[PDB]
DNA sequence: TAATGCTTGTGCCTTTATTAAAGAGGAAAGTTGCGGTGGATTAAAGCACCATCGTGCGGAGAATACGATAAGGCTCTTGCTTCATTTGAAGTTATTGACAGTTGAATCGAGCCGCTCAATTGGTCAATTATGGAGTCAATAAAGG
DNA sequence: CCTTTATTGACTCCATAATTGACCAATTGAGCGGCTCGATTCAACTGTCAATAACTTCAAATGAAGCAAGAGCCTTATCGTATTCTCCGCACGATGGTGCTTTAATCCACCGCAACTTTCCTCTTTAATAAAGGCACAAGCATTA
């Protein structure tokens, strides 16, 4: 038996993504095994950018774990991320900044 | 005696607490309004300990984002003191 | 339950105040605080109360919390 | 009762961006919250885009729309790149 | 293709409050399109009540939970109200 | 043949919104028969509470039909509607409100 | 001969145009506007003139809006006349 | 087609803005408006022609331009 | 205050175009029965939420001296408003012509249902390493000189 | 710039807690086939969108002149800020008691599916009356004195 991860080429789980597809659709519709392929693409993509991002604010601070407060400062530090996630992070805090006025 | 100028304390505070992440208002007495709150809804209700700290991090989250809106308003109008008419400024302009 | 709002005491919004670069305080502002507070809660409270109520149950659930929310684009990470 | 995540997938990934950086409890729940987030978002936009134009099926072609919709710029173009790779990859094997 | 519209009903309720005012097709046409809001807002939190609580059908509990949720205070009250005398007279009837 | 919309007393159809909610629903789901004679029911209040405003504000001007305008009007000088409808009206223009600073 | 104090024609035309409820911008211009922003999407596109109507309706209703916002932006400084800045400040509270 | 931004003259400006109440206006205002109206244009048209190109359509036809204002909260009564 | 220009609200003719009324037909709602899945009922057992005490210490409340900020007043000039003259482009009307949208069949391709196998993923346990506390030293900045 | 004093980053060590690796089970994804519906291709009608001229006239451009509003500077007094002393109630640590949540089995009840009948809701045609354009016009405001 061969996974449909592996066949496409992916880590994240192709047939759990089908399957919630298929739960979640309207009024006795179908779904593709390509479009649970491209989801699961994409999921990793997003994935992979994120960490990418904590991981270098992790290592900026000379620490080996990533917790909260690197994820606030990965995607409030990149515009894209920070027009797609808009919500609240527990623990996170807020980017350092003092208006140029006040000081 | 030693003492500092006006602002000087305020600055070290704004930069202390703006690199910490800790929660900023005491438990107990915000468990207690929020039980008082929800008492005008239904009688004899019972809460999680989880949901009081999520509606706490909301309510800080809230306020923090209200305030840099207020701070904005404040300099707009060549002020460095924030008023209440900035907080009602602001809180019109969001749509609330 | 009475008198509970007066618990948030004003080094608290002084601290909160600070963690949002603000450097100067004026007096009501404890007061408008106070009042924003209790209009935020209010509505909040309200939609979680209704959701448990729906389900039949007596316990507010932390889940209830983040549904509620959500519903008012406010979305919270870290309790789901 | 068995509660599923996606901790292990976030696990493996991590392992191939970053050989030697750990991640707490915190942060990965959180990481699963914004993947169940944007999930949402997707199956959303599909069932729409679906309902708009009279075809009962979700194809790989209205998940690329629903990610043009959702995305902005660059993030989708280059998810769309990877996407459509993957889709050639499968097909071929 | 016919195409399916609420103006006949809208006509009746307007003759039964006002019975001496007409109205124009612009009016007409903006009346369906927000009653059509109104609706996807109840069947869209319905939906997603019936979701959370892990029951496939939808009954008027869901409905007057989804009322409460969407529409603000006297309005929701009164909606509320009209909504049991209607289901009350039609399991009497 | 009774009408479900007589048996209930209503002047919304029944039917159609029961037809319309199972089309609506997703995967398997059921619909019951109060379900739809509550969302006619409140259909129904919502259009008698706009309508009667409209009405009253069109007599307010001297004229004999219903326009965008009094909509406008209508919607914009409540408070619950005005929360409710928070859509744009296609001709409705604005309320006339000017500030005590600037006379 | 018969002059005007400055302000004075102004209130009229808040007045007047308050009142009316008909389009502000021509038709003509407003219409290869949107055809050459188009232009850089996709080539050789073609328009329903429906489409371009709903255009406008909301363009309109979202320049109003934004100066509504910027006329109080501009009050709150105890100013009457409307600048760039107040703009700005609107657009960064909306959260644009 | 080049240089249409232009197309919008200060008089049209000028009747915007005694729309909502305003009754001075200073210099630059008029190129503001029509840096923010191109923004708002090039999003609504972007989305727009994006639902267009899911019907393997060439026309773009005024229910593409509901649906998109629709998306980003701006909904609109009278065209649907 | 006051007249007087001037612009707007009110009354009337027009005429017209837009909403009310009627008709055919076709699309959908009501009726009846049959089966099978989903909602309501009851009992148990365990976990979770509330109430009690002790305590002792770090944070909160009140007074104090005071320096700096918001508010008010005056000058002033540069930029935005009002009004005329001339022009140029939008709006109206009628006309061609081709392109693209829509509808109707035919057909091939793909997704769903159904039972078995076995590999994958979730929960529990011991640990070792990264992280927080505490103390100390040196580098940096601030208040007065 | 210099000196003294308070503050915080950097270094070291110690304890500890919390993330990682290993092992059992229990869950669902992969596989193979049969079947039936849905996306794709092709042709024909035809609706409408883009391009053309001809003409008018009303709104847009430009300039002159004028006036008042924003901006800068100076003064004051009061009000938030930094500091010290006293006390007070919050958070940490155990301990009962109970009531409310979840699970499992059972019963019943009610909703979807399927075919037939009928009647009601939706495009098409005519009109008649309410509303915008034009004319006339009284009256209430704006302006200089």
């Amino acid at each position: 038996p061969i996974t449909r991860s592996s066949r496409a080429g992916l880590q994240f789980p192709v047939g759990r993504v089908h399957r919630l597809l298929k739960t979640r659709s309207t009024a006795h519709g179908r779904v593709g095994a390509t479009a649970a392929v491209y989801t699961a693409a994409i999921l990793e993509y997003l994935t992979a950018e994120v960490l990418e991002l904590a991981g270098n604010a992790s290592k900026d601070l000379k620490v080996k774990r990533i917790s909260p407060r690197h994820l606030q400062l990965a995607i409030r530090g990149d515009e894209e991320l920070d027009t797609l996630i808009k919500g609240t992070i527990a623990g996170g805090g807020v980017i350092p900044h003092i208006h140029k006025s006040l000081i | 005696p030693h003492r500092y100028r006006p602002g000087t304390v305020a600055l070290r505070e704004i930069r202390k607490y703006q690199k910490s992440t800790e929660l900023l208002i005491r438990k107990l007495p915000f468990q207690r309004l929020v039980r008082e709150i929800a008492q005008d809804f239904k009688t004899d209700l019972r809460f999680q300990s989880h949901a009081v700290l999520a509606l706490q991090e909301a309510a800080e989250a809230y306020l923090v984002g209200l305030f840099e809106d207020t701070n904005l308003c404040a300099i707009h109008a060549k002020r460095v003191t924030i008023m209440p008419k900035d907080i009602q400024l602001a809180r019109r302009i969001r749509g609330e | 339950l009475r008198d509970n709002i007066q618990g948030i005491t004003k080094p608290a919004i002084r601290r909160l105040a600070r963690r949002g670069g603000v450097k100067r305080i004026s007096g009501l502002i404890y007061e408008e605080t106070r009042g924003v507070l209790k209009i935020f809660l209010e509505n909040v409270i309200r939609d979680a109360v209704t959701y448990t109520e729906h389900a039949r149950r007596k316990t507010v659930t932390a889940m209830d919390v983040v549904y509620a929310l959500k519903r008012q684009g406010r979305t919270l990470y870290g309790f789901g | 009762k068995n509660v599923e995540t996606y901790k292990i997938y976030i696990f493996k990934v991590l392992k191939q961006v970053h050989p030697d950086i750990g991640i707490s409890s915190k942060a990965m729940g959180i990481m699963n919250s914004f993947i169940n987030d944007i999930f949402e978002k997707l199956a959303q936009e599909s069932s729409k885009l679906a309902r708009y134009n009279k075809k009962p099926t979700i194809t790989s072609r209205e998940i690329q729309t629903a990610v043009r919709l959702v995305l902005p710029g660059e993030l989708a173009k280059h998810a769309v790149s990877e996407g459509t790779k993957a889709v050639t990859k499968f097909t071929s094997s």
